[PDB]
């Protein structure tokens, strides 16, 4: 009767909340450091480009 | 072939064991034909050796150097232009080529 409001209506950063397993989805907060050793075959020579 | 005027523009060159430098040359030539290209600087060398020139045009050449700066003399069919750019340190510490 006195549950208040569920976290799905109260979590910040727009986190959607999914159960089974409990998790926060599509939340938008901070920055993600990313590094990517892209396959160098993907480049094209500066002279051919 | 002989060129009336030529210009150099080197971009984002990386000093490295590999041809990590790229530069663009622009030129005005009396005629089309295979001109030789060379780096007269003892500390820089171009991958390409010759290019088929055109009465006017521009060609991009790959080059390698140890010098952190691209202040090297380039020659196309004997004319010369002073290229110059601040080459950045190489991204990968180790490479499979001397």
């Amino acid at each position: 009767n006195n549950s208040g409001r569920p976290l799905q209506e109260t979590a910040p950063f727009g986190c959607k909340i999914e159960v089974e397993p409990l998790r926060a989805s599509n939340c938008a907060y901070g920055h993600i450091p990313i590094s990517i050793d892209i396959p160098d075959a993907a480049f094209v020579r500066s002279s051919e480009s | 072939p002989t060129i009336l005027e030529v210009s150099c523009t080197v971009a984002d060159c990386i000093y490295s064991a590999d041809f990590g430098g790229s530069l663009t040359l622009q030129y005005k030539a009396d005629r089309e034909g295979h001109c030789p290209v060379h780096s007269h600087s003892t500390t820089a060398v171009l991958k390409e050796a010759t290019t088929h020139v055109t009465a006017v045009g521009s060609i991009t050449l790959h080059f390698s150097t140890s010098s952190p700066q691209a202040n090297f003399i380039v020659s196309l069919c004997g004319k010369k232009t002073t290229c110059n750019a601040e080459c950045k340190p190489p991204a990968d510490h180790i490479i499979g080529e001397p």
